[PDB]
């Protein structure tokens, strides 16, 4: 009886692939990628225009030998399946045009670059639902006070990002 | 653990599995009331059980008793992973024989080189899971701090070191977590986290038991 726990009571297998879906079936889908603005391969991370499709597997990942996912560990979330330019099928938080934006890197990430999640659980519904921050080390304690949420651009890409009001409720399911 | 053995049923007598329901962590036995695990392995209403070699099924060697204290280190920071250890107070003394015995206390830190004895019932695949139902053994040596800093820039702390191999498969893995780490005769180490399993320049990463002695011989005279 811990925390992290998929879309069927079962509970969430450190390093395991899992669907990240909206809470509410508005919005959109699973997550993917997708190529915005000027990059030279999908190297965003984006939630599914279509609200029905499960998105890409996602690998999540933390740093403790424990077959379950810890209370309160940092995460890294990764594509099961990533685009071959990206040296890396795990995610990262870089400055773009739009500000913090989750995305995949062409250079290899260390730990710390790429460990910068963590999940929230939402007693609402009890239902299994959470909200995922973004943590940075700032000095022997890092800060989750930050959420990750969307961003539709100009061609309507729903872009994960950093975000202060507009956080994101998931609900994982096992790939 | 990845790379490893079959130890021998009930050849690492100190070997315990925390169980809620299922398997989710080892420990180590200490003392007839007292078994030491990760920090990160807490959880309500554990029932540890000594004896274990096929953990699915019941061989007639084990003991199951549940926790009536579980004494998370202070320090504990889920974050930088710093200060892994825990300690969990049986409610029953434990029936000690040649299946069921404690581990020694390290009352000096290991030096690098020395060979360890790492167990556990977690993961034994790369890239892909096949849990065990027996205990898994493997044998590796303690490694260098500033090897260990160069494998982990910026996240190996005075109270962590690395065993295992920079070539990479061989390592415990998921499951194996909060398990013993048997050097010389003494518990040097905590199976706490990882980069990925037995992958190539990220060995694994334990909690070093020698500098929290002191607080556990304390926390056991007052609890
Ligand atoms: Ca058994």
């Amino acid at each position: 009886d811990d925390d992290l726990v998929d879309a069927e009571g079962n509970l969430v297998e450190n390093g395991g692939t899992y669907y990240l879906l909206p809470h509410i079936w508005a919005h959109g889908g699973g997550i993917e990628t997708a190529k915005t603005g000027n990059e030279p391969c999908p190297l965003t991370v984006v939630r599914s225009p279509n609200e029905v499709s499960k998105g890409e597997p996602i690998r999540i990942s933390s740093q403790f030998r424990s077959l379950f996912i810890p209370r309160g560990s940092l995460v890294a979330l990764g594509f099961a399946n990533p685009p071959s330019c990206a040296a890396s099928p795990w995610w990262t938080v870089v400055d773009s045009p739009q500000g913090p934006a989750v995305k995949l890197s062409q250079q290899k990430l260390p730990e710390k670059d790429i460990l910068v999640f963590k999940f929230e659980k939402v007693s609402h519904s009890n239902i299994h639902v959470y909200k995922l921050l973004y943590c940075q080390h700032d000095e022997e304690d890092v800060k989750c006070d930050q959420y990750i949420g969307i961003h539709r651009d100009r061609n309507g890409n729903r872009r994960l990002v950093v975000t202060e009001e507009n956080p994101l409720e998931l609900v994982l399911l096992k790939a | 653990i990845v790379g490893g053995y079959t130890c021998g049923a009930n050849t690492v007598p100190y070997q315990v599995s925390l169980n809620s329901g299922y398997h989710f962590c080892g420990g180590s036995l200490i003392n007839s009331q007292w078994v030491v695990s990760a920090a990160h392995c807490y959880k309500s209403g554990i029932q540890v059980r000594l004896g274990e070699d096929n953990i699915n099924v019941v061989e007639g060697n084990e003991q199951f008793i549940s926790a009536s204290k579980s004494i998370v280190h202070p320090s504990y920071n889920s974050n930088t992973l710093n200060n892994d250890i825990m300690l969990i107070k049986l409610k029953s003394a434990a029936s000690l024989n040649s299946r069921v015995a404690s581990v020694s206390l390290p009352t000096s830190c290991a030096s690098a080189g020395t060979q360890c004895l790492i167990s556990g019932w977690g993961n034994t695949k790369s890239s892909g899971t096949s849990y065990p139902d027996v205990l898994k053994c493997l044998k590796a040596p303690i490694l260098s701090d500033s090897s260990c800093k160069s494998a982990y820039p910026g996240q190996i702390t005075s109270n962590m070191f690395c065993a295992g191999y920079l070539e990479g498969g061989k390592d415990s893995c998921q499951g194996d977590s909060g398990g013993p780490v048997v050097c010389a005769g003494k518990l040097q180490g905590i199976v706490s986290w990882g980069s990925g399993c037995a992958q190539k320049n990220k060995p694994g990463v334990y909690t070093k038991v020698c500098n929290y002695v002191s607080w556990i011989k304390q926390t056991i005279a007052s609890n």
